[PDB]
RNA sequence: CCCCGGCGAGGGGAGUGAAAAAGAACCUGAAACCGUGUACGUACAAGCAGUGGGAGCACGCUUAGGCGUGUGACUGCGUAC
RNA sequence: ACGGGGCUAAACCAUGCACCGAAGCUGCGGCAGCGACGCUUAUGCGUUGUUGGGUAGGGGAGCGUUCUGUAAGCCUGCGAAGGUGUGCUGUGAGGCAUGCUGGAGGUAUCAGAAGUGCGAAUGCUGACAUAAGUAACGAUAAAGCGGGUGAAAAGCCCGCU
């Protein structure tokens, strides 16, 4: 099936009050590196809860 | 000169008490409905609510004439296919005596928001007691 | 227009207005509708009515006092100094001079000056009596023009 | 005093890049970068570049500091749209719209 | 192109005869 | 002599779409919307200066029988008093002195109860 | 020439020029269509979405006041071309 | 199977007096058509009577646009046309003035000629929407990991399965 009327622009508008992206709000500290991340992932140097797990 | 128009803000209204013992049904619900809509006021206006706050008290004991105690019927539909009930004037008094009163008084109200805002003003009691003592009702032998 | 007789698309069927011909006065690039040819615009007058008109004409410059009569008017040399000169002393600048026979020096004084017309008495129109601000004859010109206009 | 960062025929749609832009719509620039850091989306790295690129106008030109700046503005245009054909069955054509996008980011310490 | 193959087919199109 | 519509047309359209501020949609945006919209405009308020007369006569009235019922006495008994004791007021007034002067309004009741009397 | 960027695309300055919002997608740059900002309205309310009445609010005015502009709760009538 | 509420009259019959009720009639202000009669017109003024719903269709009077003459005139870099607002003005189509943009043309008056006015034609051309960030991403033979390069690697190169 197809439309019989056009849909407005406040119908289009109203239909897209949902599809809003929500941001992080939680980024963590590292204990012993002091930078950032995502909580229970790992930092971009390869640290996790104060211990280097990744030498890369 | 433009005529004068009612200020919804600076209205002033008032608190009426009324009692329903043997006063036929209609001719009770006409004068709740002038003074709901504030018809008896010189500041009448059509687009205002300048009516009164009204409390009745007794609403079981509201009278009708002829055979209308047994053989007037309430419909009502619940939007189920089927779903018509129907209701005597003798019943409704007992299951819930407010209603009648309350449904005679809105069929002679306008409709649409300032109706609907209309009806709040309007207390119906079974009972002798009202509880709106601090409103300070004034008797209205109507 | 240049074009093919070809039919766009069929009579029925495929949902689009009816078309025959992309030559259509209607589409873009299509003939126009009632294009036009050359024409001659050229009207008639009758020989009495254009006589009548000059006599008007003529009959209204004398009554404006736009029409000045001399018999004396040529000059020496072909030299458009010269003329500009004589009508600065006639205190005249747009002005249509009739002369009985037109001479070549005073052809040729007036070519250069845009606002100065040298006829003969042949040649003067209904337009161009009204055009100019004033009007010189010679005596000799206000001869031949009566017995042209009867 | 404000300064301006644009990226224009940026190849997204401006309704996919207007979902990122709000969420950094107001905040401050050190907020602004960790929150499109961390964005699952295109666009955000699309945005990102912006904002950088008007943090670093901002020092360089016009003698401003990073602890001071805010995300002022921030809007997406439409731009042109690139037009291709796709074929369907039967032998029909279908025109396919490449949308781009102009990304506008206003930064101020005011 | 040409028809939608629903509209050339007789079955559908001559269903009231 | 060929004319292009171009200059004239544009000012033409423009005319009827400042007539459409305020509408909603397509009705203050889309000419062919637009213009149907001003001239049922139109055709309202040509309907509606006739009815502004009617509308307001009504409301006088109410507020006339309402005051009047206040001094105990209906409408309709009101004015035909006032017609015996041949007072002329229009109810424009007489609507008008209900509300602001309620002192001049019950003198007009007792002249119009002394002539019906 | 400098700066961000991938020795990018794109942009911000500097400079040329009368003009760069004349920057090569370049005179003018309308409308549909899409946005950002501000003022008012809008989550108990039923329909060609206006019109007649009309409170409140916001911004200007000008005075010993109510006028202008925007918005429009509520209300009568109203089934496009 | 009263429009509804409700009604034992707020129903029906008879009599009466109020009042409401329309764009009807009256009041006030304005405009025009047609007659009649006259301060006298010079073809307009004054009074009076009356008329003014309109499709097919007939008659009358105009607005605006492009081009020609008037015009080697007039307005214009002290800002033209065009664009976009605001204010005033006419019974209407309309007109006039000005702020901002624009950056070189425009054109009174009175006549002349028209490719002279668009919402419809399943009209023609271009631009842009809606459905909607929706269906789908083309064989159900199938992938997994380590290293490299790189701004970035599920897909590129090497290796082993
Ligand atoms: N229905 C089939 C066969 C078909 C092709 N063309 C048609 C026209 C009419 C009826 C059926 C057909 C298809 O679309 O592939
Ligand atoms: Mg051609
Ligand atoms: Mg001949
Ligand atoms: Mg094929
Ligand atoms: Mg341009
Ligand atoms: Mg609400
Ligand atoms: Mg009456
Ligand atoms: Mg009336
Ligand atoms: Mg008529
Ligand atoms: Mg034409
Ligand atoms: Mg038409
Ligand atoms: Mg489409
Ligand atoms: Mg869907
Ligand atoms: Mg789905
Ligand atoms: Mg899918
Ligand atoms: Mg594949
Ligand atoms: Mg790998």
């Amino acid at each position: 099936a197809v439309q019989q009327n056009k849909p407005t622009r406040s119908k289009r508008g109203m239909r897209r009050s949902h599809d809003a992206l929500t941001a992080v709000t939680s980024l963590s500290v590292d204990k012993t590196s002091g930078e950032k991340h995502l909580r229970h992932h790992i930092t971009a140097d390869g640290y996790y809860r104060g211990r280097k797990v990744i030498a890369k | 000169m433009k005529t004068f128009t009612a200020k919804p803000e600076t209205v002033k209204r008032d608190w009426y008490v009324v009692d329903a013992t043997g006063k036929t049904l209609g001719r009770l619900a006409t004068e709740l409905a002038r003074r709901l809509r504030g018809k008896h006021k010189a500041e009448y206006t059509p687009h205002v609510d300048t009516g009164d706050y009204i409390i009745v008290l007794n609403a079981d004991k509201v009278a009708v004439t002829g055979n209308k105690r047994t053989d007037k019927v309430y419909y009502h539909h619940t939007g189920h296919i089927g779903g018509i009930k129907q209701a005597t004037f003798e019943e409704m008094i007992a299951r819930r005596p407010e209603r009648v009163i309350e449904i005679a008084v809105k069929g002679m109200l306008p409709k649409g928001p300032l109706g609907r805002a209309m009806f709040r003003k309007l207390k119906v009691y079974a009972g002798n007691e009202h509880n709106h003592a601090a409103q300070q009702p004034q008797v209205l032998d109507i | 227009v240049t074009g093919s007789g070809k039919k766009p698309w069929r009579q029925k069927g495929t949902g689009r207005a009816r078309s025959g011909s992309i030559k259509s006065p209607i589409w873009r690039s299509g003939g126009v509708t009632f294009a036009a040819r050359p024409q001659d615009h050229s009207q008639k007058v009758n020989k009495k009515m254009y006589r009548g008109a000059l006599k008007s004409i003529l009959s209204e410059l004398v009554r404006q006092d736009r029409l000045i009569v001399v018999e004396k008017f040529s000059v020496e040399a072909p030299k458009t100094k010269l003329l500009a000169q004589k009508l600065k002393d006639m205190a005249l600048e747009d002005v249509l001079i009739i002369t009985g026979e037109l001479d070549e020096n005073l052809f040729l004084a007036a070519r250069n000056l845009h606002k100065v017309d040298v006829r003969d008495a042949t040649g003067i129109d209904p337009v161009s009596l009204i055009a100019f601000d004033k009007v010189v004859m010679t005596a000799d010109a206000v001869k031949q023009v009566e017995e042209m206009l009867a | 005093m404000e300064t301006i960062a644009k990226h224009r025929h940026a190849r997204s749609s401006a309704q996919k890049v207007r979902l990122v832009a709000d969420l950094i719509r107001g905040k401050k620039v050190s907020q602004a970068l960790d929150i499109l850091t961390y964005t699952n989306k295109k666009a955000a790295v699309l945005v990102k570049k912006v904002l950088e690129s008007a943090i670093a106008n901002a020092e360089h030109n016009d003698g401003a500091d990073i602890d001071d700046l805010k995300v002022t503005k921030i809007f997406v245009d439409e731009g042109p749209s690139m037009k291709r054909i796709m074929p369907r069955a039967k032998g029909r054509a279908d025109r396919i719209l490449k949308r781009t996008s102009h990304i506008t980011v206003v930064v101020s310490d005011r | 192109v040409t028809s939608k193959w629903f509209n050339i087919d007789n079955k559908i199109v001559d269903h009231r005869p | 002599a060929r004319v292009k519509r171009g200059v004239i047309a544009r000012a033409r359209h423009k005319k009827i779409l400042k007539q459409a501020k305020g509408y909603y949609g397509a009705r203050s945006r889309v000419y062919r919307v637009a213009f149907q919209a001003v001239i049922k405009a139109g055709q309202y308020a040509y309907r509606d200066r006739r009815q502004r007369k009617r509308q307001f006569r009504q409301l006088w009235i109410a507020r006339i029988n309402a005051a009047a019922r206040q001094n105990g006495i209906s409408y309709s008994k009101f004015i035909n008093g006032l017609k015996k004791a041949s007072v002329e007021i229009d109810r424009k007034i007489l609507a008008d002195i209900a509300v602001f002067d309620k002192v001049a309004f019950t003198a007009l009741v007792e002249k119009a109860k002394a002539a019906l009397a």
